[PDB]
């Protein structure tokens, strides 16, 4: 078990921006409909993502 | 003074005198005092007299 990426903060989000979530790897998200290995959709405003 | 939040700014209110009023630029969606939804960047002006 090698620490792949130090310790670091968070990434919180402004109120009028956005993230483009653009998914690597094929995997299933937790609400569980489906993902494609390079879909692309956008974190939306205010908050924080995991 | 906690640890979950922090001082972003010292904020002192202006004085607005009579036949005068502000110019505010709301940064992010939201409501004004009256009640009135603004988006961002939509300057409004608010005509209360004080500070």
């Amino acid at each position: 078990e090698v620490l792949e990426k130090d310790i670091t903060p968070l990434q919180v989000v402004l109120p009028n921006t956005a993230l483009h979530l653009k998914a690597l790897l094929d995997f299933e998200d937790k609400n569980g409909d489906k993902v494609m290995a390079g879909d692309e959709w956008l974190f939306e405003g205010p908050g924080t993502y995991i | 003074p906690q640890k979950e939040v922090e001082v972003v700014e010292i904020i002192q209110a202006t004085v607005i005198k009579q036949n005068q009023a502000l110019r505010l630029r709301a940064r992010k969606e939201c409501f004004d005092r009256e009640g009135k939804g603004r988006v961002t960047g939509e300057e409004w002006l608010v005509r209360s007299v004080g500070a």
